[PDB]
């Protein structure tokens, strides 16, 4: 039981959800056209959580692609494993979103949405017991946030009661696009503190630096881009795919991640960073994986853990290795660095382990947790909304397709209400 | 120019030269969308980046999926997709007035006047055209004969004629049982499933409605007659408290007692439903059907198959509507009040399997004032074809049913508003004399292009058509098989109201302000 | 110095093309769908050549079908993709036959290009193409001989079953047919839907063909986990949830507050799961098979009491398994089990082709579920004789929905030839032209038998029609050997599918009608 | 001409004729072309204007 639906809705959703299920797909041994390749219970037993068996063997992956345009989508359609969906689940878009907010949902989204909520019908047939749904979405983008918080809001109307995981790539503070980036960060997230209870912060412009110095890329690409993220993604969803000691799904992720649930603002992050050359030529133990998460070199987004405190501290490792040794050396250092840690539990780094080891690398562990590290990131946001609206600059791009001047003020307020909300045990 | 001076990355076009931007563009779509008005028209094959093949005919669809990336293409395009969304026909012929009413204006801005002098000849004889519409309208009440007539018109010009007599008795008869007394007909009543099964001429009309999923457990029956809707809206699966709770238990033998325990809640929403069962007299076959919107896991599934109840999970947000009119009970949000009143009745239920994919089928209704057409096409691409034309033909006989009169067909109209005008030209007493001629030769495009694609001449066909008008009153047209002129009013040819008078107020609007542009310029980077 | 020819009209495209015309748009949907007809025309009949085809996963598809060959080439062509697709709806229809669509409308398409470049155009080539094909589907019916009626067992349907055999294993059409009448009708419904779901294909790597047998049961590739193998009782208890125990789905958390919990917690779990493993050995059952994994505990009970575990991770498997031994699948833990039981002859392990196999024979009850056992050389054998047994699989429910049958092996299409010259002679009219091209079209059907069997076909046509004299009706192709002499098909035997000869025709000719009808193309930017 | 004549041509490498046959009987299709326009031909007067 405890299906998941997933659902791939934007431009940056889909490219990272082409390399998504390439890691799936490799660790499962899933053949895209045969039946199986696996060995044991450790990777056969949990197929039908992502995946709905059709008669005769072949496996069917439980994802939906949304993209309001052609062109992009359909390197999903036939290329780097594309062809192994659903036909119903490549549902294109033939206007473009134009990356503004208002478009995605007053124009884009009242003659799509009730067409995508019917793939999340026909998937959820096959489903026995529907545990939940993710969303990889992004704040820079017009699907991303067009057909990301329309299509988020249209899915608790069926499914009120049911967990939300969340996948938010947050813009970059180094380098800009488009001068309505903050007008669509702020118009998305104000209306996903409302009623969701889990989102991560991936920044992809940070990561541009991550792999010139440690992974020693000398130009870089959305290709080694989303090469991380997809090892970021997989080591969340590690033990929901691979059974063992620590069973923690998503159900049990979603009360062990926040104290409060509207402060479910995540850092993802894994650990090690090694390049194509120095990788054999490093060996890999408990205490040195365990140590390189809480630094600054193993982030996703551009923000700075050395000047924060976490709430709520999760870690999955890969490879059978004794756990024992994972709480004793977080436990010393809870100690001697309190200002950084919860005073009040007594185990803040929780423990997860499986038998199955990664692609590429041996030994691999994953950093998912809050802190006020997205608290310095959501004040960044908020001063380039309050210049731009000051001015009411490019006003008549969102008010045009069904905005108003007072749902900005209502998108305002919230979000430095938020910005307060995260100011009180910092 | 002064755009280039300010910005040196920003085009522009001047007073000359926006108005040959436009003008040569919307020559451009009405070559390319003039040879599939009517029913001589040919298919077009559209082909996207993926590879799909979307082989149809219809405006609206062949302005969408056409790769042109132009400023003049998609100010049409708007107003092409407004007649498919509100009244459905009216699409190609929408393009061509456009088309027409920026070239015979142009032979008269190129020659030496204003565009605003034939922009005001074109609300002067507007004014004319909507006072002489009212005067061809032919108000028949409604009958279903008449019906017939208009829906076969609409769906002609979309099929190769094997399929629009199949199709029109799919149409006609899907409309007349939804709603009377004078109520407006919603066409969400009507559902639309493609399936594979026979070919293109198989397409149905199934009295109640087809469900596209099929019974979630092997041991319910498949084919079960004399049946009672129990529509649900409750969640049957486990769900768990809002609050994190968690459970906490001291031996392992109170942990099979909170497992028994935690499905108390669940096994109280089926112990509801099996004890419907038995208050319904069930000494007899007596057939149960739980359509049920929201998930069931399979305990509850084999709790209900062991009673020999058939439940159905995820339905559609309007399966709630149109089943609740079929069956006549009431739709349920909870299992507090539950009673036989709120209980529907089919004849048959059964389902059928197409490639593993099931489809429920419900028929045999009293009175269901909501039906499914069951369009079975061959290929990916016919389905498109079908139900493109279904959703046309639909609302065409909608648009007849509300307003209280008919238009007539091919010619009957086009020609006889076009020789309207010609006899009120010295009306206007000013400059806009040529105004009223090139909005008055605009709406002659009509029979010229159904001239055209029949294969017949242009010119000498309009001739003896304005010749048997001039010299009778009947509303003659154009007949596309042997190019005489023949009355539309007779042969069975007929059009809606609502379609001819928003190409003349759609059409002539946004001809009037495209010619009244000079000043095409891209800024803004 | 050398000027050039800029756009006209209307060309506004970013990178995309555009096709009007009879040349550019008509004539080349007719060009490209003619190689898709020239491509199957080596494959088709019983002397038809195999197909290496390696698609973009790099893997070998070694065929004769039609069917299979058109799923692994990536086929770019528009008009060859409604080709494709018609000859897909004949696989879903009737699976077999999916040959005589791309033989059928590629000769209808190159006939209708003789026609539009010497003449009327699509609009009587249409309407020429649907008369004739009205009145093919009225001979149908008059040129049935045979009936599969009369003794439905297994020694009638081994004959019947030889044509469907022979053309894609025509050294191997008498073992075949023997092992698909064992089969199919023991898995006869006594009158009713005949599930073609029910016979499934065991690939074991090993000997040649000879060793192929059918087992009455369902044959797995997996392990016990025990030491129980040896079942002669066999009663089935079937589970769908994981054989480990019963743990709560919100949380789960074991809360100790004294060291009386804390000692008597291990012993009382060993406690739990032995009164649920005893409760199904005090119910007489051998074999219990679960769905999911399997806990330590339930096999060191499971070994105790002398009970097979069968480790199931498919889960439409283990639904094809409660068909077979008549068990339901239980989703609650171990119950004392009243009548919902399963009921077999013999569960064995056995290592056959080294490969250790888990066979549920049912020696007695032999009808349930049927499972080919097939043995081949290579892997790449065993999956072409699989697609010759799906085909005579799909070749019984043909003869469950209608049982007629007409004289194939080119005899039906020289009687369609014949009575379609007919109405063409005896039609008033400019369409006469279409319908004369129409049986034409049927006359390249026994010309492509004729070209793969080494034979020159202008002497083998011109014999057909000579011993057609409006009484025979039945003489087709002698394809054995050269200098042909031709032969009677109801004394050979060949005849197959006639519900299969009237869905082919259908598809084909809707097929052609859908390329002519298309006029104008408009392309978009690939990706 | 020549492109119709190969275009009837081309048929009959379908039907597998080897092309030295058809050849050979364009050859003697060639010599009865020639001997037919003889016949059908007409003197004409060139000293008239
Ligand atoms: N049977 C017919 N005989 C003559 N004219 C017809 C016939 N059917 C349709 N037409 C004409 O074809 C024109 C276009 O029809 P249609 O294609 O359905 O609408 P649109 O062109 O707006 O999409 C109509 O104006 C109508 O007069
Ligand atoms: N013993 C035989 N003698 C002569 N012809 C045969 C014999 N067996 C099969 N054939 C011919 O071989 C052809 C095989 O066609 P096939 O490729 O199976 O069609 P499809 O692809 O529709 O299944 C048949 O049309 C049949 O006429
Ligand atoms: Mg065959």
């Amino acid at each position: 039981m405890r299906e998941i639906v997933h659902i791939q809705a934007g431009q940056c959703g889909n490219q990272i959800g082409a390399k998504f299920w390439e890691v799936i797909s490799d660790e499962h041994g899933i053949d895209p056209t045969g039946t199986y390749h696996g060995d044991s219970d450790l990777q056969l037993d949990r197929i039908s959580v992502y995946y709905n068996e059709a008669t005769g063997g072949k496996y069917v992956p439980r994802a939906i692609l949304v993209d309001l345009e052609p062109g992009t989508m359909d390197s999903v359609r036939s290329g780097p494993f594309g062809q192994i969906f659903r036909p119903d689940n490549f549902v294109f878009g033939q206007s473009g979103a134009g990356n503004n907010w208002a478009k995605g949902h007053y124009t884009e989204g009242a003659e799509l949405v009730d067409s995508v909520l019917d793939v999340v019908r026909k998937e959820a047939e096959s489903c026995d017991c529907l545990q939940g749904f993710q969303l990889t979405h992004s704040l820079g983008g017009g699907t991303g946030s067009g057909m990301g918080t329309l299509l988020i809001s249209k899915i608790r109307e069926e499914y009120p009661d049911r967990i939300m995981n969340t996948f938010s790539v947050v813009p970059s503070p180094k380098v800009s696009d488009t001068v309505v980036e903050p007008y669509n960060a702020t118009l998305s997230v104000h209306q996903l503190v409302e009623n969701t209870d889990e989102t991560y912060c991936i920044d992809n412009e940070a990561l541009y630096d991550i792999c010139f110095r440690t992974l020693k890329l000398t130009t870089p690409t959305y290709g080694d881009l989303n090469h991380l993220v997809s090892a970021t993604m997989s080591g969340v969803t590690t033990c929901l795919r691979f059974p063992g000691q620590l069973n923690a799904d998503l159900r049990k992720l979603a009360v062990n991640m926040v104290p409060f649930p509207r402060l479910h603002f995540f850092m993802p992050g894994f650990a090690p960073l090694t390049s194509r050359g120095s990788q054999q030529y490093r060996a890999l133990t408990v205490p040195e994986l365990t140590q390189q998460v809480f630094d600054a070199k193993n982030m996703m987004a551009a923000c700075d853990p050395r000047h924060g405190r976490y709430l709520t501290v999760a870690a999955v490792f890969r490879g059978r290795m004794s756990m024992k040794e994972v709480d004793e050396q977080m436990l010393n250092v809870q100690n001697k660095n309190s200002s950084y840690f919860v005073e009040w539990i007594p185990n803040n780094v929780k423990t997860a382990v499986c038998d199955i080891p990664p692609r590429g690398l041996k030994m691999a562990v994953t950093f998912i947790g809050n802190s006020t590290a997205i608290q310095e990131l959501f004040k960044r946001i908020s001063e380039q909304f309050t210049a731009m609206f000051r001015r009411k600059a490019f006003l008549h791009w969102y008010t045009g397709e069904g905005m108003d001047e007072m749902e900005f003020t209502e998108a305002e307020s919230n979000m430095n209400d938020l910005v307060s909300e995260y100011q009180q045990y910092q | 120019a002064a755009v280039k001076t300010l910005n040196p990355k920003a085009e522009v076009a001047r007073a000359q030269a926006a108005l040959a931007v436009n003008i040569s563009a919307a020559r451009g779509l009405q070559d390319v969308l003039r040879t599939n008005l009517g029913p001589k028209g040919t298919m077009k094959m559209l082909v996207s980046g993926a590879g799909d093949i979307k082989l149809t005919k219809d405006g609206n669809v062949l302005l969408h999926e056409m790769q042109i990336q132009h400023p003049t293409a998609s100010l049409i395009a708007k107003v092409a997709t407004a007649q498919d969304d509100i009244t459905g026909d009216g699409t190609t012929s929408n393009v061509l007035i456009i088309g027409e009413l920026l070239k015979q204006a142009d032979l008269y801005i190129s020659e030496g006047l204003h565009p605003r002098i034939i922009t005001e000849g074109f609300e002067a004889a507007k004014e004319k055209a909507l006072q002489f519409l009212e005067e061809v309208k032919v108000s028949r009440e409604m009958d279903r004969e008449t019906l017939i007539d208009v829906a076969r018109t609409s769906l002609r010009t979309k099929v190769h004629a094997e399929l629009a007599d199949v199709l029109t008795e799919a149409v006609v008869d899907s409309i007349l049982a939804i709603k009377k007394q004078d109520e407006p007909i919603d066409l969400f009543m009507i559902e639309i499933m493609e399936m594979k099964h026979k070919s293109e001429t198989d397409t149905s009309l199934i009295r109640g409605l087809v469900l596209d999923h099929g019974a979630r457990h092997p041991d319910m029956k498949k084919r079960v007659e004399d049946a009672y809707i129990l529509t649900c809206n409750v969640s049957l699966e486990y769900e768990k408290t809002e609050v994190n709770s968690g459970f906490f238990y001291k031996s392992a033998e109170e942990r099979e007692k909170l497992v028994k325990a935690e499905r108390k809640f669940i096994e109280d929403r089926v112990k509801k439903i099996i004890e419907l069962k038995r208050k319904v007299c069930g000494d007899s076959d007596k057939g149960f059907v739980v359509i049920n919107q929201k998930g069931i896991d399979p305990f509850s599934l084999d709790a209900l198959s062991k009673e020999g109840i058939v439940a159905l999970r995820r339905a559609k947000r309007r399966n709630m509507e149109r089943l609740t009119l079929a069956c006549g009970g009431v739709a349920l949000n909870s299992f507090d009040d539950l009673s036989p009143d709120c209980l529907g009745h089919a004849g048959l239920v059964y389902e059928y399997t197409l490639g593993e994919e099931k489809f429920t089928f419900i028929e045999k209704c009293n009175n269901p004032r909501s039906v499914t057409l069951l369009i079975k096409g061959p290929n990916k691409h016919t389905l498109t074809q079908i139900k493109d034309a279904v959703r046309d033909g639909l609302r065409a006989v909608k648009n007849a049913i509300d307003d209280g009169c008919v238009v007539p067909g091919a010619g009957a109209v086009e020609v006889a508003m076009a020789e309207a005008l010609i006899k009120h030209k010295p009306s206007v007493k000013g400059r806009a004399q040529l105004g009223v001629q090139a909005f008055a030769d605009a709406l002659l495009i009509i029979p010229k292009v159904l001239a055209q694609n029949s294969g017949f001449d242009l010119q000498e066909t309009l001739v003896k058509i304005q010749a048997e008008h001039s010299e009778s009153g009947q509303l003659v047209g154009v007949d596309l098989n042997t190019g005489e002129p023949m009355v539309a009013a007779e042969v069975g040819v007929w059009d809606n109201y609502c379609v001819k008078k928003q190409l003349l107020h759609s059409c002539t609007v946004i001809a009037t302000n495209i010619l009244l542009v000079d000043e095409i310029m891209r800024a803004g980077m | 110095h050398v000027p050039k020819a800029p756009g006209f009209a209307q060309m506004l495209k970013e990178g995309a093309k555009h096709f009007s015309g009879l040349e550019e748009a008509v004539y080349r949907n007719i060009q490209a769908c003619k190689e898709l007809a020239q491509t199957t025309r080596t494959a088709y009949g019983p002397n038809g050549m195999n197909k290496m085809v390696i698609n973009h996963l790099e893997k070998l598809f070694v065929t004769n079908d039609a069917a299979t060959i058109l799923r692994e080439l990536e086929v770019q062509h528009p008009a060859a993709k409604m080709i494709v697709m018609a000859s897909h709806m004949q696989e879903q229809e009737v699976g077999d036959g999916t040959n005589f669509v791309l033989v059928f409308a590629g000769a209808l398409l190159e006939l209708a290009e003789e026609l539009l470049r010497i003449g009327l155009s699509v609009s009587e080539v249409i309407e020429g193409y649907e008369i004739a094909c009205r009145k093919a589907h009225e001979i149908l019916p008059n040129l049935v001989c045979c009936s599969a009626k009369n003794l439905r067992d297994i020694d009638e349907v081994s004959s019947l079953l030889r044509t469907s055999i022979m053309s894609k294993q025509y050294g191997n059409e008498v073992f075949l047919a023997k092992l698909i009448a064992q089969a199919c009708v023991s898995i006869f419904p006594d009158s009713g839907h005949f599930n073609v779901d029910n016979i499934r294909v065991c690939k074991i790597l090993g000997s040649g063909i000879s060793s192929s047998s059918v087992l009455h049961g369902m044959v797995f590739k997996k392990e016990t986990e025990g030491d129980v193998t040896s079942v002669k009782d066999a009663k089935i208890a079937v589970y769908s949830c994981p054989f480990d125990g019963m743990i709560t789905e919100t949380k789960g958390t074991v809360l100790i507050k004294t060291a009386e919990e804390l000692m008597n917690f291990s012993k009382g779990e060993e406690n739990l799961m032995d009164a649920q493993v005893k409760a199904i050995a005090d119910t007489g059952a051998n074999v219990v098979v679960t769905g999911g994994k399997v806990a330590d505990m339930a096999l060191h009970y499971a070994n105790k009491y002398n009970i097979m575990l069968v480790r199931l991770n498919s889960k439409w498997d283990l639904r094809r398994l409660c068909k077979t031994v008549g068990a339901t699948a239980l989703p609650r833990l171990t119950p004392p089990v009243l009548e919902e039981m399963g009921h077999c002859d013999s569960v064995y392990l056995s290592e056959v082709g080294d490969t250790q196999v888990v066979v549920f024979k049912h020696e007695k009850e032999d009808g349930a579920i049927s499972t080919i056992v097939l043995r081949g050389s290579t892997d790449n054998l065993m999956d072409d004789i699989e697609r010759a047994v799906d085909d005579g699989v799909n070749t019984f429910k043909v003869l469950t929905r209608d049982k007629r049958l007409v004289p194939g092996g080119g005899a039906t299409e020289i009687e369609l030839a014949k009575q379609i010259t007919s109405y063409g002679e005896t039609c008033p009219g400019l369409e006469q032209y279409a319908i004369k091209k129409f049986a034409e079209a049927f006359e390249a059907i026994p010309r492509a038998l004729a070209e793969n069997s080494g034979v020159k076909a202008n002497e083998v046509i011109s014999k057909l029609y000579a011993v057609h004299q409006e009484g025979n009706k039945n003489v087709g192709l002698d394809i054995e050997a050269e200098v042909p002499a031709v032969k009677d098909m109801l004394e050979a035997g060949i005849l197959d599918t006639y519900l299969g000869k009237y869905w082919a025709i259908k598809l084909a000719t809707n097929a052609a009608v859908t390329v002519l009808r298309v006029d104008q193309i408009i392309m978009a930017k690939p990706a | 001409l020549a492109g119709e004549m190969l275009s009837v041509a081309e048929h009959f490498l379908e039907q597998q004729m080897h092309p030295t046959v058809v050849i050979s009987a364009y050859r003697k299709a060639l010599d009865d072309m020639i001997s037919t326009l003889k016949k059908i031909s007409i003197p004409v007067d060139i000293s008239d204007s």
